[PDB]
């Protein structure tokens, strides 16, 4: 079809960015063994969460 | 995505489609060598003045 920009594969990368997204905020869950490692995993369970730990 | 989506428009609007356009050159590339042929014939077509009680 075009030579000149294989939008399929524009595609499939941009696809893969997103699978490797979420493959390093699962990791990092993993590794360090908490699930909200920074506030945007949870404002309210981090909130909730320093208030237990105080 | 935004991205992408306007690359796959813009795509359409400029990049060649190869296949499409490799029936246009084609078609063309042929008629070339039939015009060049239907031109090598047309200057002999004067010859028969030669043979005319000359």
């Amino acid at each position: 079809m075009v030579v000149q920009h294989n939008l399929t594969a524009m595609n499939a990368n941009r696809q893969l960015g997103i699978t490797t997204g979420a493959q390093a905020k699962s990791s990092e869950k993993l590794s360090s063994g908490y699930k909200i490692n920074r506030a945007a995993d949870d404002a309210a369970g981090l909130t909730i969460s320093e208030k237990m730990r105080s | 995505n935004i991205s992408e989506n306007t690359s796959s428009a813009e795509s359409r609007i400029r990049d060649t489609d190869m296949a499409e356009e490799m029936v246009e050159y084609s078609k063309n590339n042929i008629l070339a060598q039939a015009g060049q042929s239907m031109l090598a014939q047309a200057n002999q077509s004067t010859q028969g003045v030669l043979s005319l009680l000359q």
